[PDB]
């Protein structure tokens, strides 16, 4: 309510600049701090701003600030696969009566590999067992695809996942798929490209 | 010509007599226009001049709410003073904190304050740069490096070179009438025999404002060091300002020594003797 | 530490024998703020006193300005006497007219 | 210069009382309880602005705090509920410039405690469709089976655990109600994987009953523990 | 108008 970030989530493509919006309410704010906040760790100080600046730039991260119309937004240049996380504003009335910092719900930011020649397929991998190793793998598809889900019981599909080889330097897109019933095959399961 | 506005703030803990005593002043130059006192009836910031009055209500409860937070700041503050120079719990110390803008004619910052005190000793202050800080002693350098990783200074500086100047601006202008008033001197000579042959020869200056003044006894050009001794400028109620110099001198040859004061309120100096 | 006050005791006009006038009692330069301060005439303390609230200065000594209204006459004494924890005893200021 | 928490995983009963404890080494005065549900926001719980000086946040209930010594913030609850299951972050700052977050305290309230089970952790080689057109290698590991969701997957390689070719699922999915499943995959290039002395291992790591839980003496314990599934190339 | 600690103690 007092501070609004929008959108709740946001996807961009490698490369490109990321815009992360915030509003506020109250006028008496003078103190923006952004933190970055990675999956499965606390969130941590990205960059801040005073309400007395209309700009604050750190590397690849910079605050606009618009006191009049009481708005603001982070642009992250040259976005990377790894800026993928959760990115929350703050704000607070540094000269009130209490340390209360008052958050906005955060935005979801996902950086989108370029995948350059696309060549989807679906392997079946199997696994030192004997019952069902219809383990699916559908890779390097391209990275607007929606990846289908499934409503078959004991058959699961997850969501998308992208990995880095460092080394080779190559990004790809990933999905896998298992269920109880190798009454399905792997093609069944999905319906892209082989 | 050279105006201020600066905020003086003293904490004062009473261990057996309950909280600190907190204490908020605003000046614009020397003259006091605002006042929070915790001992207060009713705590909360209080006009102390005219031309403040006219500011609405949500300027006295944005100025309360601060103070009140600034409080509790100073509150811990005095605690952990005591955890710093290992002291005991149970005397009373004082915190003490300046801060403020000097601005010139134009409107440029001339220099900023935020400089602490710790029992009447300097403790921290922001230097003339406004980003690093001087401690003053062991305690205060635990104080600098806390500072310095939260990058405190840059709130301080924002505030001083931007509200504190923008503010000010604005006190002078709506204070015009008696903040830059100019009052002259009323000036006369006392005449004392002293027991010893000599006369004292005492020049006052009565009445004037502002405070800057030059009291000068004469002779026969512009000497006169130190046989001439001086009582600083004190004040009266009504805003006013007065002082006096005073020469010794051989008896007879009094007609020989002339006083001189200088000050903005007079179209020229004024000439005075006994 | 302790500051010892510095205490300075004049009126507001040049003094003159049944012309009421105001009397002031400066006392600054002191630590520890607390103090008491009290304006005399003949020796007894005088009721109705105005007195500022706690305040200091750039050099972080603390100051007080207190007053009241008065008529001279030639007989009467006035003084300000002023107990400090900086001072073994309280120390009492006369006001000298003649000055 | 960072704010500790202790324990990261934890697990108990409805109606047990819990504490949490947290530690900073910055002389901070100010500090804090946060909780954060799953992909939502940060709610304050209790702030602390000195040692027995504390006042409410946004979500009070249910929580109580203890703060007898600056360097540390314990947040108690007395009587654990289900929806007390969250992320629980301790912070502290210097009033308002940077807060420091600890790594939170995934803290799950359940109603069994006989349904906590370890993962059942397999390791998928990669097809050999992949390597030949496309000169990589893609293993798969699959956790599944598991209760709660307290796990933490790292692959291994030759002794070292490596970062690059890795991506594991952000949050493990309910296959029913007393099993979730967490998968990753790892990629290497054919020629990496075609070496016979290549060793890759897929760790789970499961967070499970400490030690001072009771458990019966005909099933084993659910104890904190590491499962691994090991491969060599070819 | 005055300064604020902004409650960053010593």
């Amino acid at each position: 309510q007092q501070v609004r970030q929008s959108p709740q989530s946001l996807t961009v493509w490698e490369g490109e600049t990321a815009i992360l919006n915030c509003s506020y309410e109250n006028s008496a704010f003078d103190y923006f701090p952004w933190y970055q906040q990675f999956p499965g760790e606390g969130p941590a100080l990205l960059i801040s701003i005073l309400s007395v600046s209309n700009k604050k730039e750190d590397g690849r991260f910079t605050i606009f600030f618009n006191k009049r119309e009481k708005k603001l937004s982070l642009h992250i240049a040259d976005s990377q696969p790894g800026d993928s996380a959760t990115y929350f504003c703050a704000a607070s009335a540094s000269f009130g009566d209490n340390s209360k910092l008052i958050w906005g719900l955060g935005t979801s930011l996902v950086v989108n590999p370029n995948i350059q020649n696309p060549e989807p397929a679906v392997y079946q991998l199997k696994d030192p067992r004997s019952q069902d190793s219809t383990l699916c793998l559908f890779t390097d598809f391209d990275s607007q695809i929606n990846v289908p889900k499934t409503m078959e019981s004991g058959t699961f599909i997850t969501d998308k996942c992208v990995l880095d080889m460092k080394a080779m330097d190559s990004k790809s897109n990933g999905a896998i798929a298992w269920s109880n019933q190798t009454s399905f095959t792997c093609q069944d399961i999905f319906k892209e490209t082989n | 010509m050279s105006h201020s506005l600066r905020y003086f703030v003293t904490a004062v803990s009473r261990p057996g007599f309950g909280e600190p005593r907190y204490m908020e002043v605003g000046y614009v130059d020397n003259t006091e226009f605002v006042r929070f006192d915790s001992d207060a009836e009713n705590p909360r910031y209080e006009p102390r001049a005219r031309w403040i009055e006219q500011e609405g209500p949500e300027y006295w409860e944005r100025e309360t709410r601060r103070a009140k937070g600034n409080e509790q700041s100073f509150r811990v503050d005095l605690r952990t003073a005591l955890r710093y120079y290992n002291q005991s719990a149970g005397g009373s110390h004082t915190l003490q904190w300046m801060a403020g803008c000097d601005v010139e004619s134009d409107g440029r910052l001339l220099r900023g304050y935020w400089q602490f005190a710790y029992d009447g000793c300097d403790y921290i202050a922001l230097n003339e740069d406004l980003k690093t800080w001087t401690a003053a002693d062991m305690a205060a350098q635990i104080t600098r490096r806390k500072w310095e990783q939260a990058g405190a200074a840059e709130r301080d500086r924002a505030y001083l070179e931007g509200e504190c100047v923008e503010w000010l601006r604005r006190y002078l202008k709506n204070g015009n009438a008696t903040l830059l008033r100019t009052d002259p001197p009323k000036a006369h000579v006392t005449h004392h025999r002293r027991p010893e042959g000599d006369v004292t020869l005492r020049c006052w200056a009565l009445g004037f404002y502002p405070a800057d003044i030059t009291l000068t006894w004469q002779l026969n050009g512009e000497e006169l060091t130190q046989e001439m001794e001086l009582v600083e400028t004190r004040p009266a109620g009504d805003g006013t300002f007065q002082k006096w110099a005073s020469v010794v001198v051989p008896l007879g040859k009094e007609q020989k020594y002339t006083c001189h004061v200088e000050h903005e309120g007079l179209p020229e100096p004024l000439t005075l003797r006994w | 530490i302790q500051k010892t006050p510095q205490i300075q005791v004049y009126s507001r006009h040049p003094p003159e024998n049944g012309k009421p006038n105001i009397l002031n009692c400066y006392v600054t330069q002191f630590h520890p703020p607390h103090i008491e301060i009290q304006m005399l005439k003949n020796g007894k303390k005088i009721p109705k006193v105005e007195m500022s609230d706690m305040s200091f200065s750039k050099d972080w000594s603390f100051y007080i300005l207190a007053h009241t209204e008065f008529t001279p006459t030639e007989t009467d004494t006035y003084a300000c006497r002023v107990k400090h924890a900086s001072m073994a005893e309280p120390k009492t200021v006369y006001w000298d007219r003649d000055m | 210069m960072k704010v500790t928490q202790m324990p990261r995983y934890l697990i108990k009963r409805m109606g047990e009382n819990v504490l949490l404890e947290c530690g900073q080494d910055m002389s901070h005065e100010t500090m804090y309880w946060y909780r954060q549900d799953p992909g939502l926001g940060l709610q304050l719980i209790y702030i602390s602005y000195d040692v027995d000086s504390n006042s409410e946040g946004d979500i009070p209930k249910g929580y109580r705090v203890s703060r007898k010594k600056r360097e540390h913030f314990s947040l108690i609850l007395d009587s654990a509920k289900t929806n007390q299951t969250s992320v629980y972050f301790c912070a502290s700052s210097l009033g308002h410039t940077e807060v420091f977050f600890g790594k939170g305290t995934r803290l799950t309230v359940v109603e069994d405690l006989r349904n906590v089970t370890p993962p059942k952790v397999s390791l998928f080689e990669p097809s050999k469709a992949e390597i030949a057109n496309k000169q990589k290698a893609t293993l798969v590991c699959l956790a599944r089976g598991f209760f709660p969701d307290h796990v933490e997957l790292s692959w291994w390689v030759n002794g070292k655990e490596v970062h690059s070719g890795v991506c594991t699922d952000p949050q493990a999915y309910k296959e029913s109600n007393y099993s979730y499943a967490l998968s990753s995959r790892l990629r290497v290039s054919a020629t990496f994987w075609h070496n016979p002395r290549n060793h890759f291992r897929c760790q789970v790591q499961f967070h499970g009953l400490s030690e001072e839980d009771k458990w019966p003496e005909g099933s084993p314990k659910p104890v904190t523990q590491n499962i691994s599934a090991e491969a060599w190339g070819r | 108008r005055g300064p604020g600690r902004a409650f960053v103690t010593i």
